[PDB]
């Protein structure tokens, strides 16, 4: 309860950690720790009745967030781990169920059958992109196919639980916590050309309430980099 | 300048049915126990 | 009750521009998909495009023939719906409707339940 | 994908049982095919959605059926207010194509 | 009986991946194949269950010939001989039959007469990174990953024709060895539309039944 890191502090009370490993350290690298290990709270999204889902690309959502956005442009390479806190706050009269998963290397498919999606439509800079519950048209040039029952990757949406996941059920649970190590082939990669993780939030059983209650339940995502090291002189 | 203690909305106040939504917040202040004073003068809260 | 009126039609030169407007009353406007269906003089109907609700990000999906020429958008303050037309040709003389969509189960079948009274646009 | 209705003009006396068809070029799913009814000089109205379910405020004489690529709408008893034009709609990919139209003239 | 589901017994199989023809006299008869895993649809689905792989390779070519209709006058030819050149990633590439790139020194090639056992050869794990990458969410053009590039193959005759044309086919077979997998992924539901990317068309999740009960 009431953990602190750097100059930021959140309040907690079960944590699922990666593929069984904890994030740890390894020309020559430098390791900065006093100015990157803090909780960058992304701003809150709203969960309405006919909502579909959200996704963030992970070393892209912190590209403008303070000093971590400066070390992405100054240093060429780097490798980090992450620690994700998700918590939505509803009363005892709401109902629903989320799925918080963290997909590594989530390559998405374009709407047009021949092209590839552009940069502005894969990742919103510190802003959540949205799935849809209908199809995306074929006639538009280059946009991400966001049919939520195929999860944008051409896969079954039910089988997405093989990745490290955690259920948020508003009857009994309220929050979720994930710890993800660095999963890549090369031991140190670029941070602009590549997005090695993807955090997805999908509502399976949709929100429902009576007449009178507040018609939206906000979600809060809080990310903190762990054991980061860059490469340069 | 000497500082600011501004406070911001993160999310809204989610509330169930048949409950009021307008809630209030009180604020307290104290001394942290390691602080000193010197050079007594008279107070300006007088005529 | 669902009450949809629309206005803005009239005569306009080929190669010109014209902006329609469809007003909605009687329901929450930020919850339903809003379509646009035109129809020529006693012929088969044609579908133009719709605009999604607030829970899906207010995106648009035009048809193939009117892509780049027409533009569907809504106004943030009050409940009204627009359609910005550009580069009109002779075959765009039709009767324009303004339909609503709804969720039947929790699914979205592609039906159009409530239709407007229909405005007319001619070119010459 | 195109829809071809048949027949274009169809006449029926009051009291008989009549039917029309709506044939697609490719396979259209059964939950994405609807029927409309437009009277003379009026806005169209939704009649049957998801190929077998009645709309709100429609009489119980109408009933749709069919699957695969051939669908049909049959009227049990013909009355005096159901003389109009009927369209069928589909969706397999964008755009949403309407049918040609079957006109029902009373006898 | 829990051992046939091991990774060594699940991916180390042989599969026909390519099938091409080339004739000798038509001055543009020579085969070509850029080595990838996304060629045939059945082997691709068994390899996209995992994200990072690492394997050696074993290729075996079943080369046969067939006599084309010549003109006349007692066609007789001796036994034929084929050359199967392998170009490493970042090497010289031929463009005609008689070219400089065939007689180079650092392109390992096999020579095979007809009527013997088919010519096996083995390619080790060639990459800069520590593992092949079956997926890549990032730019180089989107989703290319220029790091796992294994090279190309080239086939041609080495006998010049004197009285009759001969065309020949070749079926490249494919067999991984010492496979290691990492990070499993859910199996692909939609169909395979293109070779380069992961583009698709949306489809329903499961085939339907008439009711819930």
């Amino acid at each position: 309860r009431s953990i602190t890191l750097g100059n930021s502090t959140i309040t907690t009370q079960n944590v699922v950690v990666g593929y069984g490993v904890w994030p740890e350290y390894l020309d020559q690298p430098t390791q900065p720790d006093v100015a990157t290990c803090r909780f960058y709270t992304l701003e809150s999204v709203q969960w309405m009745k006919n909502s579909a889902g959200w996704w963030w690309k992970l070393p892209d959502a912190l590209s403008q967030m303070g000093l971590f956005g400066q070390n992405m442009q100054y240093h060429y390479l780097g490798r980090t781990g992450y620690t994700i806190h998700v918590q939505c706050n509803a009363s005892k009269f709401h109902q629903g169920c989320l799925l918080v998963v963290c997909v590594p290397e989530a390559e998405m498919g374009c709407s047009n059958l021949n092209n590839t999606p552009e940069f502005s439509e894969l990742s919103g800079g510190d802003s959540a992109r949205m799935f849809t519950d209908t199809q995306v048209g074929e006639s538009n040039a280059k946009k991400v196919q966001t049919a939520v029952w195929n999860a944008g990757m051409g896969v079954g949406v039910g089988n997405l639980t093989i990745f490290p996941h955690q259920w948020i059920n508003l009857r009994t649970n309220n929050s979720a916590t994930l710890v993800m190590p660095y999963i890549n082939s090369v031991p140190m990669d670029n941070m602009f050309r590549h997005n090695n993780l993807t955090l997805m939030i999908i509502p399976f059983v949709p929100l429902n309430y009576s007449e009178g209650s507040s018609p939206y339940v906000p979600i809060t995502v809080t990310i903190a980099p762990m054991c980061a090291e860059y490469n340069g002189l | 300048a000497a500082g600011y203690v501004t406070c911001w909305y993160q999310t809204n106040i989610v509330v169930p049915a048949d409950v009021q939504s307008s809630c209030d917040i009180l604020c307290f202040v104290s001394a942290c126990n390691d602080f000193s004073v010197r050079m007594l003068k008279d107070t300006p809260f007088i005529r | 009750e669902v009450k949809l009126v629309e206005s803005g039609g009239g005569l306009v030169q080929p190669g010109g521009s014209l902006s329609l407007s469809c007003a909605a009353s009687g329901f929450t406007f930020t919850d339903y998909y809003m379509n646009w269906v035109r129809q020529p003089s006693g012929k088969a109907l044609e579908w133009l495009g719709f605009l999604r609700n607030k829970a899906n990000g207010y995106t648009t999906e035009y048809s193939a023939s009117v892509k780049g020429r027409f533009t569907i958008s809504r106004d943030n303050s009050q409940s009204i719906l627009y359609l910005q037309m550009n580069a009109l040709r002779a075959e765009d003389s039709a009767t324009y409707y303004c339909a609503r969509s709804r969720y039947y189960g929790g699914t979205y079948r592609y039906a159009l339940d409530y239709w407007g009274q229909g405005t007319s646009v001619t070119v010459s | 994908n195109v829809l071809t209705q048949s027949p274009p003009i169809m006449s029926a006396s009051p009291g008989e049982k009549v039917t029309m068809t709506c044939r697609a070029s490719s396979s259209v799913s059964s939950s994405y095919l609807h029927w409309y009814q437009q009277k003379s000089g009026a806005s169209p109205k939704l009649w049957i959605y998801s190929t077998s379910n009645l709309a709100s405020g429609v009489p119980a004489r109408f009933s749709g059926s069919g699957s695969g690529t051939s669908y049909s709408l049959t009227i049990s008893s013909v009355e005096a207010e159901d003389a109009a034009t009927y369209y069928c709609q589909q969706f397999s990919g964008y755009p949403l194509t309407f049918g040609a139209g079957t006109k029902l003239e009373l006898k | 009986s829990r051992s046939e589901s091991s990774i060594e017994n699940f991916l180390c199989r042989s599969a026909c991946v390519y099938y091409a023809t080339y004739t000798n006299n038509s001055k543009k008869g020579f085969a070509e194949w850029v080595i990838n895993t996304r060629q045939v649809a059945q082997l691709r689905r068994k390899l996209e269950l995992f994200t990072y792989l690492r394997f050696d390779l074993e290729l075996t070519f079943v080369i046969t010939s067939a006599q084309q209709p010549s003109t006349a006058s007692s066609v007789d030819a001796p036994v034929q001989t084929h050359q199967i050149m392998y170009v490493p990633p970042g090497g010289p590439v031929p463009t005609k039959v008689k070219d400089y790139a065939w007689q180079t020194s650092t392109n390992p090639s096999v020579f095979w007469t007809e009527g013997n056992a088919p010519p096996r050869m083995s390619i080790p794990f060639i990459s800069i990174g520590n593992a092949y990458s079956c997926f890549y969410d990032g730019w180089t053009v989107y989703g290319i990953n220029t790091l796992n590039n294994m090279g190309t193959l080239y086939m041609r005759h080495v006998n010049e024709a004197g009285q009759g044309p001969i065309k020949s086919t070749v079926r490249i077979y494919f067999k991984p060895k010492h496979v290691k997998a990492w990070v499993p992924r859910p199996p692909r539901l939609c169909q395979y539309e293109k070779q380069k990317n992961v583009n698709f068309s949306p489809i329903g999740v499961t085939t339907s039944r008439t009711d819930i009960i």
